[PDB]
């Protein structure tokens, strides 16, 4: 596997062989021909290269990429310069912007700042067809991603978990919140922002739980 | 394609940056009607008006309009059943 972060590849790898993995990939490699596919090739395990997985203290899910020209690479909720924040990201940094306070709307969207201090922004479904959302998912990618939260669930301690939404909330049924902490409300969506979201404070907290456990916290305006 | 739909119905061609997937009991607390499939929240943002303009349709691939969203700057939800 290229473009695969070495310390993720020696615990993933047992996924690589599995049939649902090779035929996931047949089939992505056999829409890159006929539909334009996003992320770029060297951009879909953008989260592996980001940091180490021992290094892993947050977690973010989301679900499919962003369907459309520059979005998507490889984070999720993450847009790389100079796409402008989509609707939901723009209503997380105005959460974040009243929940920490030395925090300051980096003008851009790209949260690359947080992936390297180990906050995870994992999605669902990792590749997406060009204008059709949700359009890869039943594929086998989450069955892998299944993979990859179930990994740090078993071998990680004290990680925080934010989820989002049902779909996310779903995702994150199976997460020990007795060797992890979960935090849940509504997705950032401008749809559900006021059902929850908007005063969750989940920044302030995550990094409570963070020092508490012996951690460094999270540096949100370092983006 | 949904933004064309979106153009029809508000005469304003909107770029859609986002659709995120939701379960029905989740659109049902904030529409008020229980959509019966999961809602894909297809939004793009009007800088003219300074509004959040969402196109809800059922999942991939058929996309059925369920609803047209609009909301202001004062957090109101203008709901329009299709």
């Amino acid at each position: 596997m290229e473009f695969f972060g070495e310390s993720w590849k020696k615990h993933l790898s047992g996924e690589f062989g599995k049939p649902y993995f090779i035929k996931l990939m047949g089939f992505v490699a056999e829409e890159r021909k006929h539909y334009t596919v996003y992320p770029p090739p060297h951009q879909v395990f953008t989260w592996t290269q980001m940091c180490d997985i021992k290094d892993v203290k947050v977690v973010i899910l989301g679900q499919d990429p962003y369907h459309g020209p520059n979005q998507a690479h490889g984070l999720c909720f993450s847009v790389q310069r100079p796409v402008p924040p989509p609707p939901s990201l723009e209503n997380i940094y105005k959460e974040l912007s009243t929940d920490i306070e030395d925090f300051v709307h980096p003008g851009h969207g790209d949260l690359s700042g947080w992936a390297k201090q180990g906050v995870l922004l994992l999605n669902a479904v990792l590749t997406v067809r060009a204008h059709q959302a949700n359009s890869h998912k039943e594929r086998g990618w989450e069955q892998f991603t299944d993979a990859v939260v179930s990994w740090l669930n078993q071998n990680s301690n004290g990680l925080v978990f934010l989820l989002w939404g049902s779909y996310a909330q779903k995702k994150g049924s199976a997460i020990d919140r007795k060797r992890h902490h979960v935090l849940q409300t509504a997705h950032p969506s401008p749809l559900s922002v006021y059902r929850g979201f908007f005063g969750c404070r989940h920044f302030s907290k995550t990094n409570e739980l963070l020092q508490k456990s012996g951690k460094k916290p999270i540096d949100w305006k370092e983006l | 394609n949904l933004s064309d739909i979106i153009e029809k119905e508000t005469g304003k061609q909107l770029v859609i940056q986002e659709s995120i997937l939701m379960l029905p009991e989740e659109v049902e607390e904030v529409i008020g009607n229980k959509p019966e499939s999961d809602i894909l929240v297809h939004t793009a943002y009007d800088e003219s008006t300074d509004e959040n303009v969402m196109l809800l349709t059922s999942d991939a691939p058929e996309y059925k309009p369920w609803a047209l969203v609009i909301q202001d700057s004062n957090g109101e939800n203008k709901i329009k059943m299709l």
